[PDB]
RNA sequence: UACCUGGUUGAUCCUGCCAGUAGCAUAUGCUUGUCUCAAAGAUUAAGCCAUGCAUGUCUAAGUACGCACGGCCGGUACAGUGAAACUGCGAAUGGCUCAUUAAAUCAGUUAUGGUUCCUUUGGUCGCUCGUACUUGGAUAACUGUGGUAAUUCU
RNA sequence: UGGUGACUCUAGAUAACCUCGGGCCGAUCGCACGCCGGCGGCGACGACCCAUUCGAACGUCUGCCCUAUCAACUUUCGAUGGUAGUCGCCGUGCCUACCAUGGUGACCACGGGUGACGGGGAAUCAGGGUUCGAUUCCGGAGAGGGAGCCUGAGAAACGGCUACCACAUCCAAGGAAGGCAGCAGGCGCGCAAAUUACCCACUCCCGACCCGGGGAGGUAGUGACGAAAAAUAACAAUACAGGACUCUUUCGAGGCCCUGUAAUUGGAAUGAGUCCACUUUAAAUCCUUUAACGAGGAUCCAUUGGAGGGCAAGUCUGGUGCCAGCAGCCGCGGUAAUUCCAGCUCCAAUAGCGUAUAUU
């Protein structure tokens, strides 16, 4: 390479977008943008792929140079904008409203949520610094900064903030027994308690959470959002409600949803 | 005494027996270095084109095992078999070339 | 006398229903004998065999499916 | 870079030793009461019979209350009992590894169709599937060696646009009946 | 009479204003159904002037019994010739494009580029 | 399918190899009716290349006195479409090939608390105590005179 | 003030500095026009700095084939380290000046080789392994060989420039121009590899951009590399031949069945092809769907290797007579050839089957 690098191949890109192999040589390719491109889901893949509102590229270029598309209250025109998580998509068209909150399996799930719900967002506290005069400083995952911020939000604690204004309405602590979500790894997608942290100087912290189904896990420090006060959630959860089900049990819940319907 | 022979086809078979009988004669004397070349594949419609350019290759085969066939419709199909004619490794005839003609 | 680095073997050609298809200074396609590198099981020093010859093959002209041009 | 795949495999296995006497007297057999074109028929039935016992015998090396060993071996059991050669009753691995080939070979839809009466006998069965004479419940089906499920077996019903089916009749009645 | 129509997979599709479905063409022993044939049927089944759907992607089944393809009927025609691929408005008649190849456009792009000033207008 | 068979001696038992056997890749010979996929100038010469094409780009929103066209209404600076050209961006992505390269590349694992960044997204953008109801000079495009056998020369 | 695991971090205060080859503090453009000359709401384009995104670049640990007929190597001309600086985007012998004599090695240094780009991976596979990976994904390198640059955020760029070396083009002889290891195509080399086709409709990329462009890419063409499905007949009657069953001790008798074999008849069924239409598609082709024609020597004719053993299948007949030849190996052929050349018959695989070579 002699500079950046443009195009993305149709087998290198996430998986979770679940894009197929005989349809292109090459994959949407998010832009620069607030989300990272492994853990982002473009504009054209969710209107096309996903809500099938579209058939192909050009379809989801004419949806989205109608203005029609907004992303966190902001009409968004480019059709590989980088939409990531606790993202609100709002269609005031067909007057639909969606979170990108990831489903259980680790992949973006197609969520549906109340227009007044789609108000706020929840945002996990990347950094503080104090800028110059003094004046402190908080950006967040989606690379939000603010200015003055609360005294008492501290670093991986969770911000909800008002898409309208873009200033903080409430926040959460990192504390055991707030609930949480898992955001990457493999455990991604799984929604539970903390339990634990375990605190190794010089490397990466460990969080253990518990199911409500009693299933423990841990994950790194960096794979945890804090999405709710003890127990219950701030957001809507999807129709699974974090539990991540065996395969046997999965394979249960086919055969009686086949027996009672069919 | 020529450098090169272009054997002009039929489109729908490969040769009369009276091109056999040349043939024949033509390879016991000695070839020179050869071009095949097609006459008639513009009458035919598209699909008859493709699939007689597929039976002729398959009938000529029998004699001229690795060889690729021209068309001589237009004039640029006609630069391109000068080119061809131009540019091609020339077969060399042992009894011509040691005594002057 | 082998074209791609000059050196010369012995190769095989069947019979005198073979040998009157080649003539001195003919192209011929040469393959092993079958043993590797080694010698045939009764005429030594000849690791080869004919296969083709003026870019025609031996067996389509002991046939006689083919003619070879001259 | 193309948008093509590769993904291919061969469907059989040829024999180690070519010339056995006995070995050629049971594929020879084999093609003869079950109707079959050629030896590839058989060394591709007793090369999905060999894939699913080494699957079986790998699951059997496991503890007997390995997830993964219940998961895959209800899995194959089911795909085995689905097409009809386990039985219901006999639903375990040892069973797997007690079938042979003769119970996959009675699954085609060529010796089926011979079966259920509608052809005269598993020759006339084979042409009868080739020639577009035979249906499975909706669909026209061209292929001897289509494995018939339990859920099939009942609807080989026998393709109402065929002139020994709905009625129209074929080419040579039709000709045959302007001589006159 | 004997060959039948039904829409499988409805959408309401608000952002390009139109209604997208497939259809299943039922004919059990005639050809596969013309285009047009189909249109008129949907219009009957739809209550709109035939010339909004728009019908592409015809498969007929093995044996012959069932026809799968795409349809999509518009609000108007106005968001048909705006919403709609070129190719298909052509096919409808509502298109039309000009006739030249690649090479001769690219031939006069390379031969104009050697020429600048208003006499790069003067390359034909 | 955790597999062997023939060959030394007059005969036997053996060490031992050769030969057989089955797959896989390249070439080749003979043959070839249907249909679904599908590799393909890498090996030898990272040898040499005729010709053609493969990188260009405009929105209401930088610059429109090309009648190049064009409705006015007739002093309305510029209606509008728009070649050219100036300006901005891209041309560092892609594609090709495997010559070099032996702790080098590369793979996993870590660090930038030792650095740089077009673009996107967010913040900041009267925080400076010191002709503006708008500043200056050109240069293309255009017009006209030319030089060279020749050029995407000027 | 705030942070880290740890700052010479961030923030604060003071004294100054602030580069003309100069640092921000808007002499820019569009759309609706409206409230009390003034106030204005949407955007576009810039914009020092901070964060973010896409990365890039230098580091950490561990991991590579063959060779000792390579046993000692590095150190003026940096080899290992120290001090100060230069240069660099930055850490650093990166370089310079001054000092120390260090650094590596039978745990294989150093040197040479490779028919060596590395990896994901592929073939084979009881278990263990052995061989391969030029090749569509990731990373690296290169654009005939070296070297030096300009612009730019990003290149030591070659579909950019400047030289030299090797080639090579045009010429009015003064001069000018070049780089297919891009897509086709050609020559050469060879055992060895496709069309100078159509299109931006799909996948995406770029731009001032919903509108333009794209030999990226898609679509056809050649294509027995390889992989999958699958025709070349089926049935009925008649005639012989067997096997069962009934009555017979048996021979025998069975319109008693079943199954074969046809120099015997018969109409039934279909594709291969020929060719309307629809569908397909950017426009086509192919496939699929359907009209019409289309089979008895159904001449609408299946090949490739073999028949002594290994190894399945002839001691048949004619010809040759240690010749011609066959034969992977053992061997056959010298006048009764199971093996050569043929006819007939048989065997194995089958739209495939031999041969050479690499490799398991």
């Amino acid at each position: 390479a002699r500079g950046p690098k443009k195009h993305l191949k149709r087998v290198a890109a996430p998986k979770h977008w679940m894009l197929d192999k005989l349809t292109g040589v090459f994959a949407p390719r998010p832009s620069t943008g607030p989300h990272k491109l492994r853990e982002c889901l473009p504009l054209i893949i969710f209107l096309r792929n996903r809500l099938k509102y579209a058939l192909t590229g050009d379809e989801v270029k004419k949806i989205c140079m109608q203005r029609f598309i907004k992303i966190d209250g902001k009409v968004r025109t480019d059709i590989t904008y980088p939409a990531g998580f606790m993202d609100v998509i709002s269609i005031d068209k067909t007057g639909e409203n969606f979170r990108l909150i990831y489903d259980t399996k680790g992949r973006f799930a197609v969520h549906r949520i109340t227009p007044e719900e789609a108000k706020y967002k929840l945002c996990k506290v990347r950094k503080i610094f104090v800028g110059t005069k003094g004046i402190p400083h908080l950006v967040t995952h989606d690379a939000r900064t603010i200015r003055y911020p609360d005294p008492l939000i501290k670093v991986n604690d969770t911000i909800q903030i008002d898409l309208e204004t873009g200033k903080i309405t409430d926040f959460i602590k990192f504390d055991t027994g707030n609930l949480c979500m898992v955001t990457g790894g493999a455990n991604l997608g799984r929604i539970g308690v903390i339990t634990n942290r375990e605190r190794h100087p010089g490397s990466f912290d460990v969080v253990h959470v518990k199911d409500a189904n009693g299933n423990s896990f841990a994950t790194r420090l960096s794979n945890i959002f804090v999405i709710g006060k003890g127990n219950k959630p701030w957001i809507s959860l999807p129709r699974g409600k974090g539990i991540r089900l065996t395969i046997a049990e999965e394979r249960d819940k086919r055969l009686a949803a086949k027996q009672s319907s069919g | 005494v020529a450098d090169t022979i272009l054997f002009l086809l039929d489109p729908l078979e490969g040769w009369d027996s009276t091109g056999d009988y040349c043939l024949s004669c033509l390879f016991a004397q000695g070839l020179p270095t050869y071009t095949l070349a097609v006459q008639g594949i513009s009458g035919l419609p598209l699909k008859k084109q493709i699939d007689t350019r597929k039976k002729l290759s398959k009938a000529v085969e029998k004699r001229f095992p690795h060889d690729k066939l021209l068309l001589l419709d237009t004039q640029q199909e006609a630069g391109m078999l000068l080119r061809q004619l131009a540019n091609q490794k020339q077969q060399h005839l042992a009894f011509r070339d040691r005594r002057a003609y | 006398q082998l074209i791609k680095n000059g050196k010369k073997i012995t190769a095989f050609v069947p019979n005198d229903g073979c040998l009157n298809f080649i003539e001195e200074n003919d192209e011929v396609l040469v393959a092993g004998f079958g043993r590797k590198g080694h010698a045939v099981g009764d005429i030594p020093g000849v690791r080869f065999k004919v296969v083709k010859v003026a870019n025609v093959s031996l067996l389509a002209l002991y046939k006689g499916k083919k003619e070879r041009p001259r | 870079p193309v948008a093509r795949s590769w993904v291919c495999r061969k469907t059989y296995v040829t024999p180690r030793r070519p010339f056995e006497k006995s070995r050629l007297d049971q594929e020879l057999k084999l093609i003869g009461e079950y109707g079959l074109r050629n030896k590839r028929e058989v060394w591709r039935v007793k090369f999905t019979l060999a894939k699913i016992r080494k699957a079986a015998r790998e699951l059997l090396t496991l503890d007997e209350k390995d997830p993964r060993r219940l998961f895959e071996g209800n899995a194959l059991l089911r795909r085995l009992v689905r097409i009809g050669v386990l039985d219901e009753g006999k639903m375990k691995l040892d069973y797997i590894l007690g079938l042979k080939i003769e119970d996959f070979l009675e699954r085609r839809l060529q010796t089926q169709v011979f079966k259920l009466g509608l052809a005269k006998s598993i020759h006339h069965a084979r042409v009868l599937i080739r020639q577009r004479h035979i249906r499975v419940r909706k669909q026209v089906v061209n292929i001897p060696s289509f494995i018939v499920r339990l859920d099939s077996q009942k609807h080989i019903d026998f393709s109402l646009r065929s002139p020994y089916g709905g009625g129209r009749p074929g080419r040579v009645k039709r000709k045959n009946a302007k001589k006159g | 009479d004997t060959v039948t129509i039904r829409t499988r997979k409805f959408m309401t599709n608000r952002l390009l204003q139109r209604k997208q479905m497939v259809i299943d063409v039922l004919h059990p022993g005639k050809a596969t159904v013309p285009k047009t044939e189909i249109r008129e049927k949907l219009a009957k089944m739809y209550k709109t002037t035939p010339d909004v759907i728009f019908v592409f992607g015809f498969r007929t089944h093995f044996g012959g019994g069932k026809t799968t393809g795409f349809g999509m009927i518009y609000d108007s025609l106005d968001y048909a010739k705006k919403n709609e691929p070129k190719h298909r408005l052509a096919r409808h008649g509502l298109y039309e494009k000009k006739k030249t190849s690649r090479k001769q456009r690219k031939e006069r792009k390379n031969r104009m580029k050697k020429v600048r000033g208003t006499a790069k207008a003067n390359v034909g």
